[PDB]
C-alpha cells in the first residue's frame, strides 16, 4: 500500500506557483501563459488586450505563417488598427486585482 | 549599489553591456599583439631578437581575438542585450548563471597574460599541438596556464549556450512560433546549439594534453602508443564549428542591419535564411579534416573532405544572395551601419571563396601553412566578424546608450578601416601562392615588398581604430539624446525607447493567434 | 631470384600515405626469418629480401632502437 | 529478447518494487558471490623494463616523483622493477 | 625559389605541379567572376531611386541560387579529384630517401644500398657566399637523380615538422612515430628551395631543404662520396 | 519527521527588502562574508604567485 | 531602485567628459600597453 | 508587478564566487604540478563548495519556500538540464573517441598489438560484471523511486532512494578497488592513460551523481517535495540514468572489445 | 534617427584635444617600448 506522506501542490505550492495553479482552475490566465485567439478584428469587434497600465505593446501576425511580425504600442481610448492588416485592437486596462 | 548592480548582476543588459566593455578592451589587446606581429615582419631582419617571443605574439593575438574579443562581444554583448528584447522576455531563462558566464572570462584573460609572463611563455600556435605544447618542447607552466584559460572559457561558452538554447525556445510569447523569431535570435541560437556540441570535445582534448603534460598519459605521445594526430582531430572536431560559431551572429546582425538600411520591413527569403543557417551549421560538423590534408591522409578521405566543405558555399550563397535580395528595390540609408554591412558582405565574399580554393586538398598541399590561408581567415573572419561587429555596434550604440554618435565621424572611420584591412591582407594572398610560411618571424629577400606593404597596412587600421575610441569619447561627451527611431514596427528591440528601462516586458507582449 | 634490386616496391598491404607498418612488418619478417634458420641449422640468406626492404623504408633511429631493445629483452614484438 | 515475463501491470511503484528486489537485488547478490569465488591474488607476473609502460617525462606532484596515485607494491612495479 | 613582387605561384618543375597550375588558373578565374559579380550586383542595388518594398516571392530565384553554384561546384570538383586520384596512382620509384625532422635541421637517409646520412643546416647570413639566398642556403643538400621518381620518407625525431618544396608541389608532415611517403619527380636538373611548414618553437623559420636534382650518374658517385 | 516547509515559507516571504541568499538570518550574512574573504583574499594570493613566478629565481 | 536614462546603465560616470576621457585613455590605453610591455618583460628575463 | 510566469532572481554575489573559485583551482593545480604547493587549490576547491551550497540553497529556497517555479520556470529547466547532460555526452565522446583511435591502430611501441605487450587486463566478467549489475539495479530502484513520490508514498520513495545511493556508493568502493588491485596504472602507456582518465571521469560522475541523490533524499526527508512538483529529484534521475548509460559504453568499449 | 541638440556640446577644439588625448594615450607607451627595445635586449 502507499502510507501517503508526501504533500500534494493543493496542500503545499506557494506564492506565484500557487497564484498561477489556482486562476488556471477558474478558467483564468493573469500570467499570459495562453495566446489569446482573435476576434474578426472590425471596428465593432476589436481585439481587446487586457493591461494594467495606458499601454501594452501588440504583435500583429498578420496572415497564418507570416514570420514578419508588426509590434506597435496600443495606447489606452479609441481602438487602433495594426499599419500592416488594419485589424482592430482596443485596450482594456484594469487594477492587478485577486 | 553599484557592487549589486554591476558585480552580483542577474539583468540580461548590464551583463550585455559588461561583455560590450570586456571585448572592447580585449581588442585593444588583440590589436596591439597584431601590431608586434606586422612590427616583426615589418622589414627583413629581426626585431624582436628572439622568436619564442614572437611565436608567443602570434598565440596570443589569435587567443585573444577569438575568445575574448569576437565571442564576448557577438554572444555576450549582442547576444544578451538583443536577443531578450527581441522575443519580448523579461529576461534570460538563468539570468543569474548568466552572470557566471560573464565573470569566469577576467580569470579566463588573467590565465592567458600568465601564461605569457611566466617561462617563455606559450609559443604552440593557438592550435596548441603536441609535442611542441608537451612537456619537452615547453617545460613549465605556460603551457598548462592556456589550457586553464581555454577551460574556464569554454564553461564560460557551454553555459552560455544552455542559456541562450532555453530563452529561445521557451521565453517567446505563446503565439510566436521559432518561424516568427528574428533571423538574429535564430543565429543566436544555431551559434549556441554548435558551442554545446564542439567545446566538450575540445575540453577532452586539451585534458588528454594537460595529463599528457602532468600525470604521465601518452595519447598523443608515441612512446606510450599514443599519436600527435589524434589532439588534431579532437582540436579541429571543435575547431571547424568554432569559425562558424565566430561568423554566425554576424550574419543574424548583417540580415538585420541590411534590412533596416533598405527601409524593408523584413528580408529576403525568411525561411532561406533560417535553412541556410541550420545547413551551414550541420555541414560545420563534418569538414574538420581540411585542417589535416598534409597530417598523411588516405586519398579518399581527401576527396570526402574536400567535396564535404565545398557544399558549403550552396547554403552561404543563398545568404549572400538574399541581402543583395533585400538591398534590391530598398530606399537606401547610406548609414555607417549600412557601409559596415556592405562591406562585409563584399569581403566576407572574397574570403568565402579563398576557402573555397583551400577546400580542394591537391592545391592546399601548396596553400596549407602558408600566407594564402592567413589572407583566407583575415577576409572572413578577421574583416567579417569585425564588420558585423563595427556595424552592430554602430546600429545599436543609440539603443544601449540613449545617446547618437557623429555619423560624419563614423564613416571617416569605416573609410579608414576598408583601406587599412585591404592593404594588411590583400598583398597576403601574393605572399601564399609564392610559398612564404606562416607562423615566420623572418622571410627569405624575395617576400620583402609584399610584407612591407602589409605592415604598412597594419598601422592604417590602427589610426582607425585610435579614432573609434574617440568618436565613442565625443557621443558620451556631446550627449545628443534620441527621440524617434524609424521602422519600429519590425524592430521590437527599440519600441521600449534609448536605452530601455532596467525592467522591460514585466507586461508581456500581446499576440493572438488568428 | 629479385636481383639489380633498386628499393622497396609498392606493397598492396601499405597503398597509402602511412608507411609506418611496412617498415614494422618487413623488420619483424627479418628478425623471425633469421630466428628459424638458427634454430633450424638453415641459411641467412633466404631472409635478403626482408632485410632489404626494411633497410630502404625504416628510419635508421628506428631500426637502431628496436636492435637495442631486442638486446635488452625490451622489444615488443612477437619475434 | 533475452527477456521473458509477461507485462506486470498494477501500480507503478508496485511493479518497480517487485523489479528491485526479485530480479535487481538478486542479479548483484549472484555477481558478488561470483566475484567473491573468482578473488584470490594471482601471482605477479616476471618484470620487463618496456619502454611502454611505467612513462615517466615528469615526476608526479606527490610522494617521490616515483609512485602512481593507487601504486600497490604487490602488482605495480617502478620504472627499475618490484619493491623489496 | 620565389623572386621579388611574385604574384603567383613558383614555375612548376614537376609535371603534377603542372596539373596544379592549370586547375589553379580555371579555379582563379571562378573566383574572379563570383566576387566582381557580387560587387557588380552591390553597386547596381545601391544605384536606383527606383523602389519596391512590399513582400518579395523568393520560391523562383532560389532554385536558380542553389543549382547554378551547385554546377560550377561540381565543375571546380572534376578536375580537382582527377588530380588527386592522379597524385595517388602507383609510381615504381627507382629510390628511397628519408628525411627526419629535428630543432632546428634536416637529416637525409639514403639506405637503399649503403648507409648514407647527414645532417642539413641553413647557412647562417654572416657565412654566406657572395650571391646565396639569406635564409634557403644549407651546408648539404639533397643530391637527387632527375627525371626520375622518389619515394620521400618524412619523419621527426621530436616536434612536428612539415617538409615542403613549392615548385614540386610537395609539402608532408613530420610527425614522430610515423613514416609519411610522398613521390617526387623532377623535369629539370637544378636547386630546388622549401622551408619548414609546421611549427615546431623558436627557430622554425630557419631550417630550410634544398634539393640539388642532377643526372643519374653524378648522384651515383656524390653518393659514394658521402659515405 | 514533521512537515516544517509552511514555517520556511512564511521566513523566505517575510516583506523585508533582504535578497534570497541573505534571507535565511544572520548565518546568511556569516558564510556569505567567509565565502568572499576567501575568494577576494585567495584572489591576492594568486596575483601574489604570478608575480612570484613571473621572474627567474636561481 | 537603480538609476535609469542615459548616462545611468553604465558602471562608468560620463557626468564630466575630462574625467570620462582620463577613465576612457587609462581603460584602452591599459589594453593596448599591455602587451607592448609583456613583450618587454620577456626580453628584459632573457 | 510583473504578468509573465518567468524569475526575475535577486542580485547574488555566487556567480563571482563561482567565477573567482574556477581561477583559485585552476591557477591551484597549476602551483600544485609546477610549484610544489597545494594552497590555492585547497582555497579553490573550499570556496567553490561554498559557492554550489549556497547557489542551490538559493534555488531550493526560491522554489520550495518562495514558489516561484510556476510550469513555464520547470519547463525552462528541464531544457536546461537536457543541454547541460548533452554536453557531458560530448565530453566522453571525446575520451571514446581517444581509446577507439589507440585501439583500433595498435603502434609498433606497443608490439602493434592490443592490448599492447605486458598489459594483462582485468576479468571483464569479475567486478567490472559486478559494476554493471550494480548501476543497473540503481536504475530500477531509482525507477521506482520516481513511482512511489508521485503516488504519495513518502516511506517507499526514502527507501527506493536510499537503495540507489547505497548502490552508487558500492560502485564507487568497487572501482576504488579495483583501481588499487589494478596491475597496469596511468602511466602504462595508452592501454593506462584511456582506462584511467575515461573511468576515472565517469567515477568523478558517480560521486557528483549520488551526491545529487543524497541533496533529494535530505529535500525529501523534510518534504520539499510534492507528488506532481519536484524536478530536483527528475534532474537528478536523468543524471543518474546517463552516468549508468556511459557505464555500459565503457564497459562494451574498454573491458570487453578492449581486454 | 533623430535626436535632441546636445547636453554638453563638444566643440572643435575640444574635439581636438579629445582626439589628441585618446591618440596620445595609444602612441606613448607603445613608442616608448619599442624605442627602448635595443637597451630591452642587453640585460
Ligand atoms: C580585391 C580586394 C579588394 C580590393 C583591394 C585593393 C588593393 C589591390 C588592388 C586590387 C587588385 C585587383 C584584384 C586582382 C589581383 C591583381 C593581381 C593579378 O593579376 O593576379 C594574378 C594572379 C596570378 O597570375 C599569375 O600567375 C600571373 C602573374 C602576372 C605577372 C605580371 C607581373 C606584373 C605585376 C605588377 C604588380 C601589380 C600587383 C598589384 C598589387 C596590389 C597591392 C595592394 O595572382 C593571384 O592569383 C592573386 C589572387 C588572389 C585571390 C583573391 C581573390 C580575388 C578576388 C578579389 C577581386 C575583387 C574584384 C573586384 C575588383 C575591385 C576591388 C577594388
Ligand atoms: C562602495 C563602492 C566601491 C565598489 C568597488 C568598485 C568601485 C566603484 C566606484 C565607486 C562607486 C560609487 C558610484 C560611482 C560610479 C562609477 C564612477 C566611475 O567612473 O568609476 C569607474 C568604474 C567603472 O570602470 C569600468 O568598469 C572600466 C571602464 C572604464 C571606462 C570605460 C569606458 C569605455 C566606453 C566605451 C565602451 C563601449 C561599450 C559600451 C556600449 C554600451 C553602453 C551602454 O571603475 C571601477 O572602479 C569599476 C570596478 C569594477 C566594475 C565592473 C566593470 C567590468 C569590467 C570591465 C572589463 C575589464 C577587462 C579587464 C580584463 C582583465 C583580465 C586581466
Ligand atoms: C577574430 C579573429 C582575428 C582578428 C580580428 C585578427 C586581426 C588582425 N590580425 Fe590576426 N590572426 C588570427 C585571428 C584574427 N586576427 C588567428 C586565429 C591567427 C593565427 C594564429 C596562429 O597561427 O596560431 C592570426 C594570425 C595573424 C598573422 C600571422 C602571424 C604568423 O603567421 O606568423 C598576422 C600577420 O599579419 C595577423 C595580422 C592581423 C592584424 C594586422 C589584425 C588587425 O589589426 C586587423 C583588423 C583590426 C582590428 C584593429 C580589430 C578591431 C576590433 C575591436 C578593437 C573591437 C572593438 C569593440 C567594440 C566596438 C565593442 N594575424
Ligand atoms: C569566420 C570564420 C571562418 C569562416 C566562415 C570560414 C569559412 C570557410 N573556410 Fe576557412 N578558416 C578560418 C575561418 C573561417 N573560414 C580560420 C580561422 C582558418 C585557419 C585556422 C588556422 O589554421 O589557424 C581557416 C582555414 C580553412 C581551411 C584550411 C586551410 C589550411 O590550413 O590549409 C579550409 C580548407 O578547406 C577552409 C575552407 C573554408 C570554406 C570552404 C568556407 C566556407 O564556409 C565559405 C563559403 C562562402 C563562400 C563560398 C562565399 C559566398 C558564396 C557565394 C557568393 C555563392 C557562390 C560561390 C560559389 C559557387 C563557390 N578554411
Ligand atoms: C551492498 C548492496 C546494497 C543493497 C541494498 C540492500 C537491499 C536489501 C534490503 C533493503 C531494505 C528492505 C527492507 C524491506 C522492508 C519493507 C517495509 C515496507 C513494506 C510495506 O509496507 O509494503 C508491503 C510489502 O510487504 C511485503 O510483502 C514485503 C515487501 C518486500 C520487502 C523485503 C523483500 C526482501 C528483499 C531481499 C533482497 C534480495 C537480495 C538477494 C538476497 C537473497 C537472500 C534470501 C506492502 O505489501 P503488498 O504489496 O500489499 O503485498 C505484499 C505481499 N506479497
Ligand atoms: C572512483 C574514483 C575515485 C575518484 C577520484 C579520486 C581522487 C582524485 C581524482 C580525481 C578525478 C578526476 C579524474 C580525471 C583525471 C585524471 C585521472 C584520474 C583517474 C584516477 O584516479 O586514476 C589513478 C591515477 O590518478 C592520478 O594519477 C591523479 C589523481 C588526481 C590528479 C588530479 C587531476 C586534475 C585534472 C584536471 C581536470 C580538469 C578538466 C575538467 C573539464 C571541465 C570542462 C571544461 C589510477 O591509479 P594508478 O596508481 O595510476 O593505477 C592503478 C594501479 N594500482
Ligand atoms: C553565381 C550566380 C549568380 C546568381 C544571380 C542571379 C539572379 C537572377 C535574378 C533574377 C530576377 C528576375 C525576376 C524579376 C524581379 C524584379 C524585381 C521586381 O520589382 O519585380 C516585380 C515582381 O513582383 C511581383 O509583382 C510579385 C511579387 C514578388 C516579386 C519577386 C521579385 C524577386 C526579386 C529578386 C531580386 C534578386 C536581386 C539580386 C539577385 C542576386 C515587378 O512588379 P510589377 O508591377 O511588374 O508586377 C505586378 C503587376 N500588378 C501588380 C499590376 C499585377
Ligand atoms: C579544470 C578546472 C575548471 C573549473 C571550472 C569550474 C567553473 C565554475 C565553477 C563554479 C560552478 C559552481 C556554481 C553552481 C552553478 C549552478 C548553476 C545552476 O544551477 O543554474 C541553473 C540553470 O542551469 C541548469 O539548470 C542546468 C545546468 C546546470 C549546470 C551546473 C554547473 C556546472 C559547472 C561546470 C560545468 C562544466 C561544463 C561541461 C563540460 C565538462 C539555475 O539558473 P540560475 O540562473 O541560478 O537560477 C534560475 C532560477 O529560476 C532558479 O530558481
Ligand atoms: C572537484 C569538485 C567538483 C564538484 C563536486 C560536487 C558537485 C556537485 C554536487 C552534486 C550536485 C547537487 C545539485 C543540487 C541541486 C539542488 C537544487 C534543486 O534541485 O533545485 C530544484 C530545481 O532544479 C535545478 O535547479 C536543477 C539544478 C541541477 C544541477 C545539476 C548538477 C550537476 C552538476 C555537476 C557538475 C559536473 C562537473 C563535471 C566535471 C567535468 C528546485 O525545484 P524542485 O526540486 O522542483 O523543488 C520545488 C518544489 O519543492 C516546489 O513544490
Ligand atoms: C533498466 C534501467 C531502468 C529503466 C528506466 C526507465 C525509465 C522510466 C522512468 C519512469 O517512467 C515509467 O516507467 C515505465 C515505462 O516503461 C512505466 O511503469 C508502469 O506503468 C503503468 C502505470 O504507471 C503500470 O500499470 C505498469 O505496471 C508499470 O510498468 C510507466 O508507464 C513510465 O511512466
Ligand atoms: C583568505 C585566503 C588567503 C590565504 C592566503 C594564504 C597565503 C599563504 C601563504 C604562505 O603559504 C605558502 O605556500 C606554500 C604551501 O603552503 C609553501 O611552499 C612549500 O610547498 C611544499 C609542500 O607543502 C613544501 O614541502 C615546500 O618546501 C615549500 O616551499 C610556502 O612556503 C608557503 O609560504
Ligand atoms: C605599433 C604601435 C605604433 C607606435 C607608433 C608610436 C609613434 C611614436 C609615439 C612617440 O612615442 C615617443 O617617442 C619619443 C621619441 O620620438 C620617445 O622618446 C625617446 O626619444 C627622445 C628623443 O630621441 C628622448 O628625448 C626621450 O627621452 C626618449 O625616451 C618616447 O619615449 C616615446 O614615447
Ligand atoms: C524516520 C523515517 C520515518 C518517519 C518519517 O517518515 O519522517 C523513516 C522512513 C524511511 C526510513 C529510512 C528507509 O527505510 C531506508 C533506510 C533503511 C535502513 O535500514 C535504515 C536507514 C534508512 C535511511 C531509514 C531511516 C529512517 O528509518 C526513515 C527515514
Ligand atoms: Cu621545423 Cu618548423
Ligand atoms: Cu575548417
Ligand atoms: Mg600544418
Ligand atoms: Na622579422
Ligand atoms: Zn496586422
Amino acid at each position: 500500500a502507499s502510507g501517503g506522506g508526501v504533500p500534494t501542490d493543493e496542500e503545499q505550492a506557494t506564492g506565484l506557483e500557487r497564484e498561477v495553479m489556482l486562476a488556471a482552475r477558474k478558467g483564468q490566465d493573469p500570467y499570459n501563459i495562453l495566446a489569446p485567439k482573435a476576434t474578426s478584428g472590425t471596428k465593432e469587434d476589436p481585439n481587446l488586450v487586457p493591461s494594467i497600465t495606458n499601454k501594452r505593446i501588440v504583435g500583429c501576425i498578420c496572415e497564418e505563417d507570416n514570420s514578419t511580425v508588426i509590434w506597435f504600442w496600443l495606447h489606452k481610448g479609441e481602438a487602433q488598427r495594426c499599419p500592416s492588416c488594419g485589424t482592430h485592437y482596443k485596450l482594456v486596462p484594469h487594477q492587478l486585482a485577486h | 549599489m553599484f557592487i549589486n548592480r554591476w558585480l552580483f548582476s542577474t539583468n540580461h543588459k548590464d551583463i550585455g553591456t559588461l561583455y560590450l566593455l570586456f571585448g572592447a578592451w580585449a581588442g585593444m589587446v588583440g590589436t596591439a599583439l597584431s601590431l608586434l606581429i606586422r612590427a616583426e615582419l615589418g622589414q627583413p631582419g629581426t626585431l624582436l631578437g628572439d622568436d619564442q617571443i614572437y611565436n608567443v605574439v602570434v598565440t596570443a593575438h589569435a587567443f585573444v581575438m577569438i575568445f575574448f574579443m569576437v565571442m564576448p562581444i557577438m554572444i555576450g554583448g549582442f547576444g544578451n542585450w538583443l536577443v531578450p528584447l527581441m522575443i519580448g522576455a523579461p529576461d534570460m531563462a538563468f539570468p543569474r548563471m548568466n552572470n557566471m558566464s560573464f565573470w569566469l572570462l577576467p580569470p579566463s584573460f588573467l590565465l592567458l597574460l600568465a601564461s605569457s609572463m611566466v617561462e617563455a611563455g606559450a609559443g604552440t600556435g593557438w592550435t596548441v599541438y603536441p609535442p611542441l605544447a608537451g612537456n619537452l618542447a615547453h617545460a613549465g607552466a605556460s603551457v598548462d596556464l592556456t589550457i586553464f584559460s581555454l577551460h574556464l572559457a569554454g564553461v564560460s561558452s557551454i553555459l552560455g549556450a544552455i542559456n541562450f538554447i532555453t530563452t529561445i525556445i521557451n521565453m517567446k510569447p505563446p503565439a510566436m512560433s521559432q518561424y516568427q523569431t528574428p533571423l538574429f535570435v535564430w543565429s543566436v541560437m544555431i551559434t549556441a546549439v554548435l558551442l554545446l556540441l564542439s567545446l566538450p570535445v575540445l575540453a577532452a582534448g586539451i585534458t588528454m594534453l594537460l595529463t599528457d603534460r602532468n600525470l604521465n598519459t601518452t595519447f598523443f605521445d608515441p612512446a606510450g602508443g599514443g599519436d600527435p594526430i589524434l589532439y588534431q582531430h579532437l582540436f579541429w572536431f571543435f575547431g571547424h564549428p568554432e569559425v562558424y560559431i565566430l561568423i554566425l551572429p554576424g550574419f543574424g546582425m548583417i540580415s538585420h542591419i541590411v534590412t533596416y538600411y533598405s527601409g524593408k520591413k523584413e528580408p529576403f527569403g525568411y525561411m532561406g535564411m533560417v535553412w541556410a543557417m541550420m545547413s551551414i551549421g550541420f555541414l560545420g560538423f563534418i569538414v574538420w579534416a581540411h585542417h589535416m590534408f598534409t597530417v598523411g591522409m588516405d586519398v579518399d578521405t581527401r576527396a570526402y573532405f574536400t567535396s564535404a566543405t565545398m557544399i558549403i558555399a550552396i547554403p552561404t550563397g543563398v545568404k549572400v544572395f538574399s541581402w543583395l535580395a533585400t538591398l534590391h528595390g530598398g530606399n537606401i540609408k547610406w548609414s555607417p551601419a549600412m557601409m559596415w554591412a556592405l562591406g562585409f558582405i563584399f569581403l566576407f565574399t572574397v574570403g568565402g571563396l579563398t576557402g573555397i580554393v583551400l577546400a580542394n586538398s591537391s592545391l592546399d598541399i601548396v596553400l596549407h601553412d602558408t600566407y594564402y590561408v592567413v589572407a583566407h581567415f583575415h577576409y572572413v573572419l578577421s574583416m567579417g566578424a569585425v564588420f558585423a561587429i563595427m556595424g552592430g555596434f554602430v546600429h545599436w550604440f543609440p539603443l544601449f546608450s540613449g545617446y547618437t554618435l557623429n555619423d560624419t565621424w563614423a564613416k571617416i572611420h569605416f573609410a579608414i578601416m576598408f583601406v587599412g584591412v585591404n592593404m594588411t591582407f590583400f598583398p597576403q594572398h601574393f605572399l601564399g601562392l609564392s610559398g612564404m610560411p606562416r607562423r615566420y618571424s623572418d622571410y627569405p629577400d624575395a617576400y620583402t615588398m609584399w610584407n612591407t606593404i602589409s605592415s604598412m597596412g597594419s598601422f592604417i587600421s590602427l589610426t582607425a581604430v585610435m579614432l573609434m575610441v574617440f568618436i565613442i569619447w565625443e557621443a558620451f561627451a556631446s550627449k545628443r539624446e534620441v527621440l524617434t527611431v524609424d521602422l519600429t514596427t519590425t524592430n521590437l528591440e527599440w519600441l521600449n525607447g534609448c536605452p530601455p528601462p532596467y525592467h522591460t516586458f514585466e507586461e508581456p507582449t500581446y499576440v493572438n493567434l488568428k | 631470384k629479385i636481383k639489380n634490386y633498386q628499393t622497396a616496391p609498392f606493397d598492396s598491404r601499405f597503398p597509402n600515405q602511412n608507411q609506418t607498418r611496412n617498415c614494422w612488418q618487413n623488420y619483424l619478417d627479418f628478425h623471425r626469418c633469421e630466428k628459424a634458420m638458427t634454430a633450424k641449422g638453415g641459411d641467412v640468406s633466404v631472409c635478403e629480401w626482408y632485410r632489404r626492404v626494411y633497410k630502404s623504408l625504416c628510419p635508421i633511429s628506428w631500426v637502431s632502437t628496436w636492435d637495442d631493445r631486442r638486446a635488452e629483452g625490451t622489444f615488443p614484438g612477437k619475434i | 529478447a533475452s527477456a521473458a515475463k509477461g507485462d506486470h501491470g498494477g501500480t507503478g511503484a508496485r511493479t518497480w518494487r517487485f523489479l528491485t528486489f526479485g530480479l535487481a537485488l538478486p542479479s548483484v547478490a549472484l555477481c558478488t558471490l561470483n566475484s567473491w569465488l573468482h578473488s584470490g591474488h594471482r601471482e605477479r607476473p616476471a618484470f620487463i623494463p618496456y619502454h611502454h609502460l611505467r612513462i615517466r617525462t615528469k615526476p608526479f606532484s606527490w610522494g617521490d616523483g616515483n609512485h602512481t596515485f593507487f601504486h600497490n607494491p604487490r602488482v605495480n612495479p617502478l620504472p627499475t622493477g618490484y619493491e623489496k | 625559389m620565389a623572386y621579388p613582387m611574385q604574384l603567383g605561384f613558383q614555375d612548376a618543375t614537376s609535371p603534377i605541379m603542372e596539373e596544379l597550375l592549370h586547375f589553379h588558373d580555371h579555379t582563379l578565374m571562378i573566383v574572379f567572376l563570383i566576387s566582381s559579380l557580387v560587387l557588380y550586383i552591390i553597386s547596381l542595388m545601391l544605384t536606383t531611386k527606383l523602389t519596391h518594398t512590399s513582400t518579395m516571392d523568393a520560391q523562383e530565384v532560389e532554385t536558380i541560387w542553389t543549382i547554378l553554384p551547385a554546377i560550377i561546384l561540381i565543375l571546380i570538383a572534376l578536375p580537382s579529384l582527377r588530380i588527386l586520384y592522379m597524385m595517388d596512382e602507383i609510381n615504381n620509384p627507382s629510390l628511397t630517401v628519408k628525411t627526419m625532422g629535428h630543432q632546428w635541421y634536416w637529416s637525409y637517409e639514403y639506405t637503399d644500398y649503403e648507409d648514407l646520412s647527414f645532417d642539413s643546416y641553413m647557412i647562417p647570413t654572416s657565412e654566406l657566399k657572395p650571391g646565396e639566398l639569406r635564409l634557403l642556403e644549407v651546408d648539404n643538400r639533397v643530391v637527387l637523380p632527375m627525371e626520375m621518381t622518389i619515394r620521400m620518407l618524412v619523419s621527426s625525431e621530436d616536434v612536428l615538422h612539415s617538409w615542403a618544396v613549392p615548385s614540386l608541389g610537395l609539402k608532408t608532415d613530420a610527425i614522430p612515430g610515423r613514416l609519411n611517403q610522398t613521390t617526387l619527380m623532377s623535369s629539370r636538373p637544378g636547386l630546388y628551395y622549401g622551408q619548414c611548414s609546421e611549427i615546431c618553437g623558436s627557430n622554425h623559420s630557419f631550417m630550410p631543404i634544398v634539393l640539388e636534382l642532377v643526372p643519374l650518374k653524378y648522384f651515383e658517385k656524390w653518393s659514394a662520396s658521402m659515405l | 519527521f514533521e512537515n516544517r516547509v509552511a514555517e520556511k515559507q512564511k521566513l523566505f516571504q517575510e516583506d523585508n527588502g533582504l535578497p534570497v541568499h541573505l534571507k535565511g538570518g544572520a548565518t546568511d550574512n556569516i558564510l556569505y562574508r567567509v565565502t568572499m574573504t576567501l575568494c577576494l583574499g585567495g584572489t591576492l594570493y594568486s596575483l601574489y604567485c604570478l608575480g612570484w613566478a613571473s621572474f627567474p629565481h636561481k | 531602485h537603480y538609476e535609469e536614462g542615459p548616462g545611468k546603465n553604465i558602471p562608468f560616470s560620463v557626468e564630466n567628459k575630462w574625467r570620462l576621457l582620463a577613465m576612457m585613455t587609462l581603460f584602452f590605453g591599459s589594453g593596448f600597453a599591455a602587451p607592448f610591455f609583456i613583450v618587454r618583460h620577456q626580453l628584459l628575463k632573457k | 508587478h510583473q504578468t509573465h510566469a518567468y524569475h526575475m532572481v535577486n542580485p547574488s554575489p555566487w556567480p563571482l564566487t563561482g567565477a573567482l573559485s574556477a581561477l583559485l583551482m585552476t591557477s591551484g593545480l597549476t602551483m600544485w604540478f609546477h610549484f610544489n604547493s597545494m594552497t590555492l587549490l585547497m582555497i579553490g576547491l573550499t570556496t567553490n563548495m561554498l559557492t554550489m551550497y549556497q547557489w542551490w540553497r538559493d534555488v531550493i529556497r526560491e522554489s520550495t519556500f518562495q514558489g516561484h517555479h510556476t510550469p513555464a520556470v520547470q519547463k525552462g529547466l528541464r531544457y536546461g538540464m537536457i543541454l547541460f547532460i548533452i554536453s557531458e555526452v560530448l565530453f566522453f565522446t571525446g575520451f571514446f573517441w581517444a581509446f577507439y583511435h589507440s585501439s583500433l591502430a595498435p603502434t609498433p611501441e606497443l608490439g602493434g598489438c592490443w592490448p599492447p605487450t605486458g598489459i594483462h587486463p582485468l576479468n571483464p566478467l569479475e567486478v567490472p560484471l559486478l559494476n554493471t549489475s550494480v548501476l543497473l539495479a540503481s536504475g530500477v530502484s531509482i525507477t521506482w523511486a520516481h513511482h512511489s513520490l508521485m503516488e504519495g508514498d513518502r516511506k517507499h520513495m526514502l527507501q527506493a532512494l536510499f537503495i540507489t545511493i547505497t548502490l552508487g556508493v558500492y560502485f564507487t568502493l568497487l572501482q576504488a578497488s579495483e583501481y588499487y588491485e589494478a596491475p597496469f596504472t596511468i602511466s602504462d602507456g595508452v592501454y593506462g592513460s584511456t582506462f584511467f582518465v575515461a573511468t576515472g571521469f565517469h567515477g568523478l560522475h558517480v560521486i557528483i551523481g549520488s551526491t545529487f541523490l543524497i541533496v533529494c533524499f535530505f529535500r525529501q526527508l523534510k518534504f520539499h517535495f510534492t507528488s506532481n512538483h519536484h524536478f530536483g529529484f527528475e534532474a537528478a534521475a536523468w543524471y543518474w540514468h546517463f552516468v549508468d548509460v556511459v557505464w555500459l559504453f565503457l564497459y562494451v568499449s574498454i573491458y570487453w572489445w578492449g581486454s | 534617427i533623430t535626436a535632441k541638440p546636445a547636453k554638453t556640446p563638444t566643440s572643435p577644439k575640444e574635439q581636438a584635444i579629445g582626439l589628441s588625448v585618446t591618440f596620445l594615450s595609444f602612441l606613448l607607451p607603445a613608442g616608448w617600448v619599442l624605442y627602448h627595445l635595443d637597451n630591452y635586449k642587453k640585460s
